[PDB]
């Protein structure tokens, strides 16, 4: 299984900054990384980041290395092999060409050459 | 290197498992478990040794009546089939472990008992046919 | 710079030939490709991972081939949901997910 | 098919009871033999688990000084002494029964197990006099 | 020919000891260790019977997660480290005892027994890699 539901899509104007919520059940959230992808209007749909629930580790793109803060906390045991988490999204020197749908997605398999693949995508949210 | 210890990788990937088994395999039958007395814990303590080496026998025998004496990791000529589970490899090895594997194969476990048993059976009587020249 | 297909089409039975290749940046020897079904504004969908390895539950019609310089993806018996905009993506164990430009089907 | 359960064929010649041996190895260590009550009937139950495990492992003991660890069928380089029966193989393998069969070889089976211990002593010394090289 | 019985070759060179090995594998188990009655002679005679048994499979365990099981003299993978024992071939079984040799080599048999039970784990692990074509 395993949902990904996501935030509001509410808008703001340039120079803000604005938080992006994920919210995960039916897997367990430590086990696959969690990436950020962003589809704008004006651009070709752009990798951000993904992000480890478990080891903590993040890599971005160098387009976005220091523009984001992606944050995730500790998983909450529904049983054995089901868990539910949440991650962050945060854009700095934000203007209006930002403007798309945002979508967060868990990695595919937890070893091999396609660990952090995004695999499983939420419902992605509007912006300004 | 890594050496997780006892049932270490028990949340690690079936792959990653499948590699420390003798972790697992030493620890099945020695532990802490000299004379025979008849008290509460006397009592207790044989029964905690001939349990053990019961539950250790009845994996060696079926490890024995499938072709795998002394193996940790041995192959058969029984296909895999589907119905038990169309999960593909990568998806498997480099994603599940042990414990939800088996959780989800437990229908089937005693099905694929039985096909190993008798390819056995039929193996080694190939085996007698073909050094009868 | 992973330059997709303008675009194509085809008919209900037939099939398509998506193509995806760029430098010596991005492609392709050394990195796997990846294929993502991505209806406009909506859930995307994997499609095919590590230059022809399928998704648990995509149609067995789908498939992937890698030559040395460009990767491709072919889409067999065509349905009425073909119709939806497919990107390719060109990556390693430890990296991104360089996307593909777009191709319309 | 056929399916005669266990010691099924224990009337049948001895050929066709021998592709039936899975069935009589699985239930001899198994059958229904959880804390231990030293009672009338417990202290019964702890006789019947140690002897079953006794049993089963002076048979497989006997199975590996022959080199036929985990066999149902394992063939020897000890030729067939006509002294110990002069049948032939069609007047025994599709007529005589395992019973009656052991039997009338019962006399010789102390003699054959000799000569089958020291045949697998010297078989694994000529095999690491070659991997010497 | 000889056989010097059970222990006989005890002060013999390792050499010649290790011709006689089935002579010591047979009388790990039986000896004379029907009903279980709880006496002072019961109670002692359960005992004897169900420390053979653990200390018979402790050996076998071993024996087995290091691909020898079933086998008096089996050859492994392991070199050995002349920090053991600087000893040359000639010398040793031709001349030590075994009682001898293990006084001398005792040190070093907990770190020679984990080189041989990962090179079976690595082992296993390569034929399964090489069966997969
Ligand atoms: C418990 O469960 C968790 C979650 O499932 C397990 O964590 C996962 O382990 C697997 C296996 O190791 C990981 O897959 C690997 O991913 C790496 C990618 O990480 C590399 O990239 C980082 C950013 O680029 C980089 O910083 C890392 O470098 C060091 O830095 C971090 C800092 O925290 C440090 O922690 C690291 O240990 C590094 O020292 C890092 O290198 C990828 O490189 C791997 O691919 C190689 O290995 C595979 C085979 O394993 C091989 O096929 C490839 O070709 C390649 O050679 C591999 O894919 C996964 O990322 C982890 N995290 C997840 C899934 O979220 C954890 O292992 C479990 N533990 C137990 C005990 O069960
Ligand atoms: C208990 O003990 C009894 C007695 O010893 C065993 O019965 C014997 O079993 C053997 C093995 O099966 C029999 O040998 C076979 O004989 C058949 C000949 O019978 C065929 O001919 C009949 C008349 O022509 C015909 O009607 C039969 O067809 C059916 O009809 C009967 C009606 O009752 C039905 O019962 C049958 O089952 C048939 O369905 C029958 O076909 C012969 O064909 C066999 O040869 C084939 O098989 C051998 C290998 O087994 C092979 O080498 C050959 O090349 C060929 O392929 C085989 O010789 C014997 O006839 C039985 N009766 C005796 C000996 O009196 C019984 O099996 C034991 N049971 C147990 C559980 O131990
Ligand atoms: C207990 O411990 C003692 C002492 O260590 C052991 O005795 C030693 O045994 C070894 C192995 O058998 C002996 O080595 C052999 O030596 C002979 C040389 O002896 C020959 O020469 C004598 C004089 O020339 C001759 O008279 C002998 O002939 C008979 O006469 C004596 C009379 O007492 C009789 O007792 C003999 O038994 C003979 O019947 C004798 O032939 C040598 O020939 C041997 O070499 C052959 O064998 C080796 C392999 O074993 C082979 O490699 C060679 O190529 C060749 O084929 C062998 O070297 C040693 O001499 C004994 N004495 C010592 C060391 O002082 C005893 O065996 C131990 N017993 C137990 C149970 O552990
Ligand atoms: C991300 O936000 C948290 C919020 O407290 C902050 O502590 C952290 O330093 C931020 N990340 C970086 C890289 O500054
Ligand atoms: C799978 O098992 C079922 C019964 O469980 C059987 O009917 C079917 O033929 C089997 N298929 C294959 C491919 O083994
Ligand atoms: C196993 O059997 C139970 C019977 O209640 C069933 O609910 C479950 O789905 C089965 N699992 C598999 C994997 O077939
Ligand atoms: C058969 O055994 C006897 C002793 O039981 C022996 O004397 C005889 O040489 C042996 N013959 C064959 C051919 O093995
Ligand atoms: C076995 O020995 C007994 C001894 O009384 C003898 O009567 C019998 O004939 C012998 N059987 C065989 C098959 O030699
Ligand atoms: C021998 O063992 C020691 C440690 O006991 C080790 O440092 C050394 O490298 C080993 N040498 C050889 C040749 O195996
Ligand atoms: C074994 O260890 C003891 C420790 O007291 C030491 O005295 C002895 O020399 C050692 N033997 C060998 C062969 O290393």
């Amino acid at each position: 299984q395993g949902q990904l539901v996501q935030s509001g899509a509410t808008t703001t104007k340039p120079g803000s900054s604005v938080k992006i919520s994920c919210k995960t059940s039916g897997y367990r959230f430590n086990f696959y990384h969690i990436n950020w992808i962003r589809q704008t209007a004006g651009r070709g749909p752009e990798w951000m980041g993904w992000i480890s629930p478990y080891s903590g580790d993040k890599n971005l793109a160098p387009a976005f290395q220091d523009r984001v803060n992606m944050t995730t906390d500790t998983e909450v045991p529904v049983t054995s092999f089901t868990s539910t988490g949440a991650a962050y999204m945060e854009i700095r020197n934000l203007t209006s060409d930002d403007t798309g749908t945002y979508f967060c997605a868990k990695g595919l398999l937890r070893d091999g050459s396609s660990t952090w693949l995004p695999y499983l995508w939420g419902q992605g949210t509007l912006l300004t | 290197a890594v050496f997780l210890g006892f049932l270490g990788a028990a949340g690690s990937t079936m792959g990653a498992a499948s590699m420390t088994l003798t972790v697992q395999a030493r620890n099945l039958l020695s532990g802490i478990v000299h004379l025979l007395k008849l008290t509460v814990w006397g009592i207790k303590q044989l029964q905690a040794r001939v349990l053990a080496v019961e539950r250790y026998l009845r994996d060696q025998q079926l490890l024995g009546i499938w072709g795998c004496s002394g193996k940790l990791i041995c192959c058969t000529n029984v296909p895999w089939n589907s119905s038990w589970s169309n999960r593909n490899l990568s998806e498997i090895w480099d994603n599940m472990t042990w414990l939800q594997w088996d959780k989800e194969i437990s229908n089937y476990t005693q099905i694929i008992y039985g096909l190993l048993e008798e390819s056995q059976n039929q193996q080694e009587k190939n085996e007698q046919d073909l050094l009868a020249l | 710079v992973l330059t997709q297909s303008a675009s194509v089409s085809g008919s209900l039975g037939q099939s398509v030939t998506i193509s995806c290749t760029g430098p010596n940046s991005v492609c392709c020897s050394h990195k796997s490709i990846s294929w993502y079904q991505w209806p406009p504004g909506r859930a995307p969908t994997l499609i095919i991972y590590e230059d022809n390895e399928r998704a648990p539950g995509i149609s067995p019609r789908f498939s992937g081939y890698k030559s040395y310089w460009s990767a491709y993806l072919t889409i067999s018996d065509l349905r009425p949901e073909d119709e939806t905009t497919y990107y390719c993506c060109s990556y390693t164990h430890n990296s991104g997910c360089v996307f593909g430009t777009g191709t319309k089907v």
